[PDB]
């Protein structure tokens, strides 16, 4: 999941 | 599971699946999968997503010391649901970036167990859960921001939060909302 | 069971009452039927009960053992076989001075046994009560035989299985029958 | 069961009612017919019950104590090792000033339990109607015990173990019969 | 069951009939039987039916319904517990005016229950005849109750639990006996 | 499952993905992995879900929902055969305007299922999650489909099967695939 | 329930309870209740209550033959069900006097049954249970003065008939009134 | 079973016996000790022996027939319902010209039944064992019916399900009873 | 299963596809997605679908059904074994002029089965379901065959056994393959 | 079971013994019981034991068996249907001269069965205890059918069928009891 | 199952296909399968298949069957071990001249089992259809071993084993594979 | 099983089989191939078949019996450990001059065991079947051996138990291999 | 059930 | 069954 | 439960 | 059995 | 238990 | 067991 | 399913 | 089956 | 099995 | 096992 | 788990 998870 | 395996591809990208109920087998993995990527890289973050009904306290108690430990930053992603010591370890990723999707489900409550046999053993049985629930509370209260108390009250029983409310609650620092 | 009436009802007759199964709630209210007949028939006679038991319920041998002490007349308890748990604290639990064993019966002490489910609460709650069952049924062992409440708790923390010689020399029965 | 007549239909002639297991609807059924037979043999006479049971089936238990307040007779509650959940209501239900236990009874409040599967709509009936029974039995104890509503919401939110003092204390009995 | 005959046999002598248990063709035969004998012995005097029941079979339930329409006494139905299902369709069966419940009695009303399984037109055959039962059951509570069968077949849809009290405003009892 | 890489690792190639079982926890990470997995190749082209599914478990759907709103690609979703309740949800969560459904798929809703077993508090928190859950579900179906939630409520209230048409009609899908 | 069980005093009347699934100890029972009856009194009326599902054809043609061989009128009383082979008996009854309570079901069905083995060992089983079909078809018309064809459509599946219905039909003669 | 006395005692006190179940030794023994009862009390009247029987054991079977051999009376045999197997064999050893069926009763004949697990050795004997009782019943049966052996042999070698009145043309009863 | 590359890819791989099961719905997304591969890797060229199935789920072979309407190449049915109810229907479903069957296979037809169990309104709603699910099928089987639609309701109401030639003279294949 | 007195106590009383059922414990401990009380009635008169029996535990056949010797009665002996194993041992304990069985009734001897679990030695010892078993009864049938040991024990080697009039050939009978 | 490819692949290889199992559907689908690639690879060359099954299924039977019929090459039969029911009919259905059993194989035929279950007329279906399959294989073996219907009729009535040497005299085979 | 190729698979290379189990079909049919493999490589070099099994179907070892007799070369037999019934049969089977055993092997031979059910008809044809299937396996040993029919009728009546001395005097190996 | 059964 | 059994 | 049943 | 047992 | 219960 | 009980 | 699914 | 399937 | 088969 | 097997 | 376990 970016972003930023990445 | 289909071949690009999918979780090994995530791997290379730092992602670690948390995506069932937690036993002894699940917290080696894990563990594992964070040392290996702490060795790979120090410095850059590494993501756990998490759709989880929880399972055994130690085995989760195992990832959770092993996310403290490592020096990467461990963002934690509630996707789906995160229940019990799933939410326990929702709510243990790196400040500021512990996150849930907005259907997300996050589930907290009071440690499950058994005893049979002598008074006695049933004694040592009841103050062993009742000491891990104390621990597991006095955690949750530094992760959180809530008192010790709060948490008591609020783990009594099933307890049902969105991911807002577990924004609120600070279980979580963002609900991660769709562009 | 042979017939001459069945052969319980003519001992009952005679005002002996057969505890010679495990102690469920069934065969207490059956022996606190059979207390409550008797001392109506005549509250002087003395009764005898007749003990071969491996125990049960302790709720339910407590019914018999109030059953016992609130009625006027004296209950005699006689061990043939066995008496444990329950049934060797019901054997104690006989008028002082007429509790027998024959002498090659078995008397066994121990602690209570359970079992608990659930939340850490509810473990908590049922660990009380469990501890607390045990504590009535020690001070009671302790005022009955003349031993310590520190002994008995020794003495039972584990089973422990005496002779009818060591039951009266434990103050658990006055006399050995001797042929 | 011995014989003397068997031993309960005997104490039947003296108008003790044995209430010694689980609750259910043949027990139920069972005491009610020997409460209204009793009535009918004398509507002056004392009955007794005498309570040895872990509870069970509430609408059961119901039958039992709406029979008990019907009938001109007083009906005398002595608990005798156990009276727990429903039990401990019927306990409870003995006319005031004859409620008894034996001094090492146990006594035990707790919640209605029960279960429900299926469809939302249907759960959500089912959790209703558990709640109006805990509501009605909670009202009772009430007005029994002389404790508030609320007091009662709060000790019966889990298992709580009485002594028989305790339970004399609480209202839940009138005396520890004491043995002379 | 204690003895004075069994106490049910006893109260039959007084014409009072027990419906305390789940309703099956042993159960109706039984119930049908009495209620014959009743008005063999006596035409004109009143019969009692006590109902503590969950209810259970359509066409043994019926069979008491028709029983109790056929026969010249008039039979008082009384509510002591519970009266759900058919239970409560034959509560309401009694005598007008003569149709009562204890005050914590609880009466519920819902729609039959069935299944079916084979060939499309074999689970069309049992889905007709199921509806069909349905009508039956709702055509006649109308007429014992004063309500329309619209209401009554929305009313029955789900689970519906009736306190005393609310079973005499719907007309399925006429008092609420008061001690 | 034949080779040509396995059947499914090649339409995957394709940025097919393949929902064609009941909906536990292994096939939502999976679904979710494969979706994450197409972003990362290309965030511009369209991905393609074809159902084949009775659904299972909400959360487990919500998973795959959530993930499906937060890419960048859209996610056509094609019904063949069989889309019932989280399956049906799913369906139309696609993209508007690349919901399709084959001629003789059947569509099919329903309210939520569950069970709840315990003391009354715990069915009452159990009823409250389960009620909580089908207003969420109606809420996000509304959006989807146009419908208000009081008909979904209604509709959803018992069984309810629809006909590809028919799911179009009521905007759970944009256009029925047809044959040339 | 004791007066003496119930079942036991009704006999006394003259009635008997056929109120279970009919099996082999159901028909033994019944075949002897009905000549027991005759042996006491050769010319009144017996009456034979039916709530059954029905059961085994053979068990239940004890009980159809036993009823046509003594001299007493055996009326019938549908009360609840009279399913299968319930419904036959029902229809075996004495003419003028076979009743059902307004409210009672009867159901009329083809046979039911089951064979395993070598395509011989089907073949025999098939021929016994087309041959039992005919003859309660067969019977149930000559009982209810409906065709045979009538019959075989009517029975092919499951059939429920109201009590009025049944009259219609011809199985029973009256509808109870209360 | 109703009482008048069970129904069945009752009708033993006239000379009726029921052989309505399978046939195992505690059924063989009881009719055993009927037929021996009966001609105590008179050697000279009919018995009657009613038959509503799949068959059983034939060493069981064997027992009574031997027994209705040995004994004085003439013992009917009526079949109600079903005689099959043994049941079969017991219907057509009642006394010549008093072997009965009611109209719709059903006749079955068939071979012995059996089974043999272990050595080659064990299952010869057992093999040999089961010849002989069939060679055995099929002499006897010859000898009851008229019809020869062999055509017993090929008659029994299946199930074979007679009508009363077939029953009647192969020999197995007298007479089928018509009612008036 | 050997290796040549196991047999049924080998197979796959000259546009030949084995439905040689009972159909779920695993069965059923293999065939689909063996099917759009084949139409993506040529879209002229004749797929050949062999059936020796017992049918199954009614949904899981619309899967299949819808998908070879859908696809522009013509679909070869050939009928190896058996086809018994959706594996008949499938059979029915191929290219008109390109349905085969070999001379000793065997083609059932016969209508659908199922189930439902609870309230009265639920089987309802269950039995309308079926029916719908029956009409639906009949009605395609009516123009693939050219039948009416009275004679299939008729000929499908028990199981109906059709020869390869029976099958041929019905209109649910073309021909029966027959040996050079 | 039919009511004459049920049918069995009917036979008692004229002294009939049914041995008709697997022997285990209680039927032996019954037929033994019988067999004393017959004696105790008429120590003259004979007594009657009917078999038709599969046989069973040996050491019951053998109460039987020395039951029968003790007294001082005759008791004659009547297969009807089969004797097998032990029923058969039994049949030819009979008093010489009256022992007989029906035309139609089956006759089988054989080896004792049994089993053994555990150490070689364990097995020994089981092994040991029933081929002394086997010479014990073969020594008693012997003395009572005429036949020499030898020949008992090749003829009960495997399961051996005969029929009434072969085993009054083999001396296990003195006469077919024809009609 | 060893490699060299395993095994039964490498015999593919050289037109080897096993039939060595109970024929179920699975079995037929991969029979057919071999059958139809090995055609393809070479439509002049022999097939060889050998079988050692106890039969199956019919109608996968049938499927390998009209598969052998269908294909232009030869298919060589070998029964090694056991040719049992649908195993025999198989193996008489290899070309002609070219149908073997080793010495000690064995076959045997049978008519076919099945079942039914239901109302009177769905049994008729299921035996008028067992009835129509007996028939068609019955007129197949008469064609393949010369033998008349009314000898096979007669000789699969029930288990029939043949030697292979009995089943080479009967036309089910044309040579028994000597050493 | 280790890695070297699986262990068994480097074993077929030298032309070495194992047979180390109960011999079903699925273990018969890979015997039978193994050995076709092993004379399609090479027909003249010796193959050597290992045995440790409890023996199994009898049809199973005809094929595997029947196969080794067929091909050119010369199959070794080995016994190692266990042969017992089928097994040692096989073993039997072996290439005269080398068949061998280990010396604390041990072998067994028996009758063959089976199993019958339903009318008298169809006992008689299981139980003509499995002692003409007994004539063969004796008729074969004594070939074999070189012991007579009747020898070996009497010597396989029951569980006889050989040491591997034992086995080479009857003639069931050549030679006892020592170390 | 009178009259008439009985 | 009268006449004749018995 | 009299008055009044019964 | 009579004559002779009994 | 009397007195007084009864 | 007497004496003395009873 | 192409157009245009893909 | 070829011809004509393939 | 060659030859012949194959 | 060699010497001879091989 | 380094430093120092590696």
């Amino acid at each position: 999941f970016s972003p930023x998870a990445p | 599971i289909p071949t690009v395996d999918i979780y090994s591809r995530l791997l290379k990208d730092r992602i670690i699946m948390l995506g069932s109920q937690i036993d002894d087998n699940v917290a080696n993995s894990i563990v594992s999968q964070l040392l290996f990527l702490q060795a790979q890289d120090s410095e850059k973050d590494i993501y756990l997503y998490i759709n989880s009904p929880g399972g055994s306290v130690t085995a989760g108690f195992a990832i959770y010391d092993t996310i403290q430990h490592i020096k990467p930053d461990v963002q934690t992603i509630c996707i789906g649901m995160a229940a019990s010591m799933g939410s326990f370890l929702l709510a243990a990723g790196a400040k500021g970036k512990r996150f849930a999707l907005p259907n997300a489900e996050v589930m907290i409550h009071q440690p499950l167990g058994g005893a049979q046999g002598q008074a006695t053993e049933i004694e040592i049985a009841a103050n062993h859960i009742l000491k891990t629930r104390e621990k597991l509370n006095r955690i949750l209260s530094e992760r959180t921001g809530q008192s010790i108390e709060k948490i008591q009250k609020d783990t009594d029983r099933d307890n049902f939060l969105t991911a807002e409310e577990a924004k609120e609650y600070g279980l979580i620092d963002e609900v991660m909302v769709p562009e």
